[PDB]
């Protein structure tokens, strides 16, 4: 057994760490107080669902975690929720003054100031584990301290952990939900310092999280809470090889080998099936070949994008629930003669999938429906770079007036840097033409 | 624990200042006394923004309340919540400012200013983190242009890195005291320019056609024009006093809305303005087209002469948050020339469950226009119409000034207006 | 359309079905830039004493 | 009120539709990179696509199919019959063709000397016709030693397909032609024919025994107008349409229009734009798409109907602009933006 340990920064990462770490207790059957009846072994172990808990000679099971944020707004819920005793103070960093969605000064002004903190209570943590692995870091692009700090925080684990993975679970900007116009220049600035030191980052556009809550959920106007027990769905069947028995997706190291043959190309593409609302009468329970068929309707992506014009390096399927892998490969077979599902000439054509049969876990009074199986496909398609093209317009757009740029170079941020970082996305979106287009 | 310090400068200062304690205290459940008497949570979970806690579980405003002469403070401590203010936090000279902005930024005011900046640094030693200070003040007058402005080059000093931001009454001749409104508010709008990051610029002629026409007041008085003021610092404060929307930050605000730093002067607006068919509901497209209708602008100012940089919108009362997206996006969506078009989505609205005293609903518009640049135009041609003659100079040049910080001040305010100019095309 | 690699336990299986087949910086250097932000911050803001003072 | 964008000055079709669409009251023009639009009339090249329909509370609605380029090039066409199993290889409307790349840059050469050879040796007709979409540049030669040399020549993809030595001739005058369909794929993806064809003839005498002189030859309108010297004679600007051709085929072959050529028609449109559905189709999509395409036919003597090649930015005929124009706000973009017949077209259903 090998650890991993979490690490939520700004309040997306803390929220959706939060949301999070409530599906993994009730999918471990793990209570608020941190005891597990099912844990036979007491105080230790080296069971799968120990690469997330730790155990205390008491039988509690603590998560591998850490929470930081430069305002304590949001990790105060953290502090007094229902799963406050899973974690002890040191492991909720808060400081007293945010970045103001302001990259600079999370990075520099306020990150300068409180890294080497971070730092020490992650240590502790890894001092617990017999094997670390690596971690997996949530933030958002759009924050200033999600962005800002994340990307000092990964520079800095890269030096003090060279050989540990490191993937990101990263909230791309919508505006629809977003009080904030200089995302954009967040995004850009933290994809570019971040991008050498990130193996495998997983981008969840809230946009197309926001139109699957409103469409499948009939949610008029969804909240945070909504989008999170959503997006921890994903993030649980993405996590689940880690934490339950199984052959693929072991460790973080099988997460770069099956997803990333190109390393500056590590952003899957993940796409989930079947989203129900819960106050639906009741639905009728689609097969393995409906949902293996939905995997490839946008309506369903993390991120909104056409997968029919680009190229697949690799793709995954990964089903929870009554699923056996014959009826996986009749839906295959089916689906490539109706499909349009173009491999790189370089890559293999094939699909790894892997089944676990406990079928999805619903938070009780959320908003999604129990389900027989579902499935999450997670393909590295040349059609995500759509999603670097829009953002990089909206940063041209402004930056050629050098709008909002005097606030960061106001916290030591060179001007330069905007640029520098600009160049960096044009030679990014340069590579995916390169590997998808003809 | 983000707390802001507001200070109130001057006769218009003190008089505006005061009617917002009386409404704001009034949503949180404070009394005239102090105590606490609402009936909701919400009222007391960002109270400490503008009120320090006191024992018996009083609630002192975080204000300090200055001018040169007595008369208007003393009004204040006999007004309706006079006692509310800290007896302590009254800081006040005897010689007045005679509307001359030389007396109360070098003479008269510079006498009386560190002692009231020994009250700011006091509020400011027990705010857990200052969030940043505010303050209200006319331009066209002598103390709350000169002094004000002097205190904020001071605060500056001592709080680099906290927000200044300020309601500031421009003059008209409209509505007009004295004829050297045009002087003082030329050499009050070049400190503002420099040491602050948000100024709301309210203009007397503005409040005063809104109160005549739409409200139709047949003589509106200055306490009419400061009804409006009242309920427009509420509206743009909401979302810093009550929870929900998080984000709400004053710096966080100032990043969003200020794309360049000298162009840092908002368009306040308020819907509804109704006057006594008051009790009809107003629907949420009423709303959204009178928050946008220039007549609810309160710069004297069309925007339709300009172009927006940044626009916020936030909306009080129990509504349908769907509909006002629809609504919102609908005045984007069909009048998209006047937003400029390289900062994406520089429209941004907020939802607030609570909504002010007698309103069912109303929604505070809050923009950063290019046609603001027509109000530094018309006091800059105010100015020079006399400054040519020299006319009225004698009562600066006998407090120590030159015609050389005339001068200055003219062009520093053409430039200003140059620089609105160049980001309208 | 073959299938390989199946592994089999108690809570799942995990195969692989082929269709086709084919055709950093120091801990010194990040001192530096942190330090030369902050240098840049303390040069701007004594140009605003500097500004202030006259 | 709805809002529209022009991304594309030259185009002499969707100039007349930002005529009509103002001449509404209605629709509002924004300047071309403003993102807070209803429609985009885009570019021809490089539309990114990718920016579309992110905009929250606009339904976004462009005038180009992403992916149809596969059946409006030269070299895409021909790759797209020979692989699609519902074209296949021994697809019977459209003529043999080869894709042959310059030896200075897969490839068909010996594929197309096998069959070459064949024709070669059975004594029948062996004329062909190279081509590309780099072209105003074509050869029509009996020899395959000219046909290679010519593309070699070149430093752009060509495609080499039998050249039909037995074209129906009008009379009088002996004269080859072409028929342009104009089709309009809505978002539904519904096939509406533009009743009004344009068969754009020659004006010299078809001569098989001469390729060296391509004004009897290529019935391009530019050609005829540039090369010919008897533009204009027969027809005005050598466009005859279906009213007249209808009435000729009645007078010389005792047959129809509809009967003899225009089925024939109507089913190549179904089979190439069902081929593509499944690759094209914005059912689901976050935006939605619709494009006007033009093709080109042939006839034979025999009154077969072959398939030329398909324009994916076509030009109309002078005298159908106002009624084609009108029809593609009517079904085309009202039909998603309502404002506050006798269809000039001709659904042809299909199974999506
Ligand atoms: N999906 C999701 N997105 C969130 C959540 N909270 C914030 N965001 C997104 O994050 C972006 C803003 O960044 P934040 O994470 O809130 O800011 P921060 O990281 O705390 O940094 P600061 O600027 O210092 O507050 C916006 O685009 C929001 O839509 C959340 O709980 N769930
Ligand atoms: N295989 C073939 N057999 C007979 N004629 C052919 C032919 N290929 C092309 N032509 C002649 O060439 C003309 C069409 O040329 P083509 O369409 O390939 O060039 P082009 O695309 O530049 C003209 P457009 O796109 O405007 O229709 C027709 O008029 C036809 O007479
Ligand atoms: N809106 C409003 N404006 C005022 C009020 N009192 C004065 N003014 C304006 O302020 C300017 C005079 O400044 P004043 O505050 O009286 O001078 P000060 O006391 O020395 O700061 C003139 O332009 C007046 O129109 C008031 O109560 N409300
Ligand atoms: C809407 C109320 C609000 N609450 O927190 C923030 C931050 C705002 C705000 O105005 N954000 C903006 C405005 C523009 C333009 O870009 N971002
Ligand atoms: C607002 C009342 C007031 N208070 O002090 C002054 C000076 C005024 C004033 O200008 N009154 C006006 C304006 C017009 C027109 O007629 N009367
Ligand atoms: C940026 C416009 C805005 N939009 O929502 C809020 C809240 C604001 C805002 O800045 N309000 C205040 C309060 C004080 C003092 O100064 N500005
Ligand atoms: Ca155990
Ligand atoms: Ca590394
Ligand atoms: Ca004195
Ligand atoms: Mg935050
Ligand atoms: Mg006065
Ligand atoms: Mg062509």
């Amino acid at each position: 057994m090998r650890e991993c340990i979490s690490i939520h920064v700004g309040q997306a990462g803390v929220q959706i760490g939060n949301a999070c770490w409530e599906l993994y207790c009730l999918e471990h059957g793990i209570q608020p107080d941190g005891q597990m009846p099912s844990d036979k072994t007491i105080g230790g172990g080296d069971d799968s669902f120990n690469t997330f808990f730790s155990e205390t000679g008491a039988g509690k099971h603590v998560p591998r975690a850490v929470f930081v944020d430069l305002e304590p707004t949001v990790i105060d819920e953290v502090r007094t929720g229902t799963y406050r005793q899973l974690f002890h103070p040191e492991q909720l960093i808060t400081g007293k003054e945010d970045a103001a969605n302001n990259y600079a000064r999370g990075h520099y002004t306020i990150g300068k100031e409180i890294i080497d903190l971070v730092l020490d209570r992650i240590r502790k943590l890894a001092d617990q584990c017999t094997g670390l692995q690596g971690f997996l870091v949530f933030h958002s692009f759009g924050g200033g301290t999600g962005s800002g700090f994340t990307s000092l925080l990964m520079e800095r684990l890269s030096v003090d952990y060279g050989k540990k993975s490191k993937l990101e679970f990263s909230i791309y900007p919508a505006p629809q939900v977003s009080t904030a116009v200089v995302e954009p220049y967040n995004s850009i600035l933290t994809t570019h310092t971040t991008l050498e030191h990130s193996d495998c980052a997983f981008m969840v556009d809230n946009e197309a999280i926001y139109d699957i809550c409103r469409r499948n959920l009939d949610i008029e106007r969804p909240t945070y809470t909504n989008l999170n027990r959503l997006i921890s769905q994903i993030v649980s069947s993405i996590t689940a090889s880690l934490r339950f028995d199984g052959a693929l997706n072991v460790d973080l190291t099988e997460f770069q080998t099956n997803l990333v043959p190109y390393p500056r190309i590590h952003f899957p593409l993940a796409t989930y099936a079947p989203v129900i609302s819960a106050e639906k009468a009741y639905h009728e329970q689609l097969s393995v070949a409906e949902i293996t068929n939905a995997c490839f309707e946008p309506a369903n992506q993390m991120v909104k994008c056409d997968p029919r014009h680009g190229k697949y390096m690799a793709c995954c399927l990964l089903y929870r629930g009554d699923v056996v892998p014959k009826d996986v490969n009749a839906a295959i077979a089916t689906i490539k003669t109706k499909r349009s599902i173009q491999f790189v000439d370089w890559c293999p054509t094939g699909f790894k999938v892997g089944i676990n049969y406990q079928p999805p876990t619903v938070v009780p009074g959320g908003d999604l429906a129990k389900v027989q199986r579902a499935v999450c496909m997670l393909s590295n398609t040349t059609a995500i770079a759509e999603a670097w093209a829009r953002l990089d317009h909206k940063f041209d757009l402004m930056y050629a007036k050098r709008a909002f740029v005097h606030w960061y170079v106001g916290e030591g941020m060179e001007e330069g840097e905007f640029s520098e970082a600009r160049e960096d996305m044009a030679a990014l979106e340069k590579d995916y033409e390169e590997v998808g287009v003809d | 624990m983000r707390e802001i310090v507001h200070i109130q400068a001057g006769q218009c200062g003190n008089q505006i200042g005061a009617k917002f304690w009386e409404v704001i205290s009034d949503e949180h459940g404070i009394d005239p006394t102090g105590s606490y008497h609402g009936d909701s949570d919400l009222q007391l979970e960002r109270i400490n923004v503008y009120y320090n806690e006191a024992t018996g579980n009083k609630y002192v405003p975080r204000a300090i309340l200055v001018d040169l002469e007595p008369g208007t403070m003393d009004s204040v401590r006999s007004g309706p919540f006079g006692q509310i203010f800290r007896p302590d936090n009254f800081v006040f000279g005897q010689s007045g400012a005679g509307n001359n902005w030389a007396k109360g930024h070098y003479t008269e005011g510079a006498e009386l200013v560190d002692s009231v900046l020994d009250v700011v640094r006091k509020e400011s030693e027990s705010c857990d983190c200052l969030q940043g200070f505010q303050l209200t003040h006319s331009l066209g007058g002598g103390t709350g242009s000169g002094m004000g402005t002097l205190l904020i080059s001071k605060i500056r000093e001592e709080y680099p890195d906290r927000i200044m931001n300020t309601f500031s009454v421009m003059p008209s001749p409209k509505v007009s005291d004295t004829v050297v409104e045009p002087y003082n508010a030329t050499l009050s709008v070049h400190q503002l320019v420099e040491n602050t990051d948000e100024t709301y610029c309210i203009d007397n002629e503005a409040l005063y056609d809104i109160c005549f026409r739409t409200l139709k007041l047949t003589t509106p008085t200055y306490g009419d024009l400061n009804h409006l003021v009242s309920a427009t610092m509420s509206g743009v404060t909401t979302c810093l006093r009550f929870p929900g929307q998080l984000n709400a930050d004053l710096r966080k605000l100032a990043v969003n809305m200020v794309p360049f730093p000298r162009l840092h002067f908002f368009m306040p607006g308020f819907a509804p303005l109704t006057s006594r068919q008051q009790y009809r509901a107003l629907t949420v497209p009423e709303l959204t087209q009178q928050m946008f209708d220039s007549k609810n602008m309160m710069a004297a100012c069309d925007p339709r002469h300009g172009r927006y940089l940044t626009v916020a919108a936030i909306f009080r009362g129990r509504m349908s948050m769907k509909e006002v997206d629809e609504q919102m996006l609908n005045v984007q969506n069909k009048n998209s020339s006047y937003f400029v078009e390289w900062i994406p989505n520089n429209v941004k609205t907020a939802v607030c469950d609570i909504p002010p005293r007698g309103l069912k609903m109303s929604a505070t518009f809050i923009g950063n226009s290019t046609a603001i640049q027509e109000l530094f135009k018309r006091i800059s041609e105010q100015f020079t119409a006399m400054f040519r003659r020299k006319a009225f100079l004698h009562w600066y040049t006998g407090e120590g000034m030159d015609e050389m910080e005339f001068t200055e001040a003219e062009s520093n305010m053409n430039d200003l207006v140059s620089e609105y100019q160049q980001y309208q095309d | 359309m073959e299938v390989i690699e199946l592994n089999k336990c108690t809570s799942g299986q995990s195969f692989e079905v082929i269709l086709k087949p084919p055709s950093d910086p120091s801990l010194e250097e990040i001192q530096k830039k942190l330090e030369a932000a902050e240098e840049r911050r303390k040069y701007q803001e004594a140009e605003l004493l500097k500004h202030l003072a006259e | 009120m709805y809002t529209f964008v022009v991304r594309d000055e030259n185009s002499s079709v969707y100039a007349e539709v930002s005529r009509l669409l103002l001449a509404t009251g209605q629709w509002k023009r924004l300047r071309k990179d403003n993102p807070r639009f209803n429609l985009m009339l885009g570019e021809r090249n490089r539309l990114p696509f990718g920016r579309l329909g992110h905009e929250p509370g606009l339904v976004q609605l462009v005038n180009y199919y992403r992916g149809a380029d596969k059946l409006c090039r030269k070299a895409s066409l021909v790759k797209l019959i020979k692989t699609s199993p519902e074209l296949s290889e021994s697809c019977t409307w459209f003529p043999e063709s080869y894709v042959i790349y310059p030896t200075n840059l897969t490839d068909e050469r010996e594929v197309f000397l096998a069959a070459y050879n064949r024709r070669r040796e059975g004594r029948e007709g062996n004329v062909w016709i190279a081509k590309s979409s780099a072209g105003a540049g074509i050869l029509i030669s009996s020899e395959a030693s000219e046909l290679l040399d010519f593309i070699d020549e070149q430093g752009q993809v060509h495609v080499i397909q039998k050249y039909l030595e037995k074209p129906l001739l009008l009379e009088p005058g002996h004269r080859k032609f072409d028929i342009r369909s104009w089709v309009l794929v809505d978002h539904l993806y519904n096939i509406y024919l533009y009743r009004e064809g344009v068969l754009r003839t020659s004006s010299e005498p078809y001569n098989s025994a001469n390729f060296q002189d391509k004004t009897c030859h290529l019935t391009n309108h530019c050609i005829q107008k540039e090369y010919s010297k008897n533009y204009g004679r027969y027809e005005e600007g050598n466009e005859m349409f279906f009213e007249e051709f209808n009435q000729y085929l009645m007078d010389a072959l005792n047959t129809t229009l509809e009967n003899s050529i225009l089925l024939q028609i109507k089913h190549i449109i179904r089979s190439c734009l069902m081929c593509i559905e499944p690759a094209i189709s914005t059912k689901h999509l976050h935006y939605q798409s619709f494009q006007l395409f033009g093709f080109d036919f042939m006839v034979d003597e025999e009154l077969k109907v072959w398939l030329i090649e398909v324009n994916g930015a076509p030009a109309c005929a002078q005298k159908l602009y106002a009624e084609l124009c009108q029809g593609i706000v009517d079904v085309a973009i009202s039909s998603v933006f309502p404002l506050a017949p006798t269809s000039i077209f001709i659904k042809l259903h299909h199974h999506h």
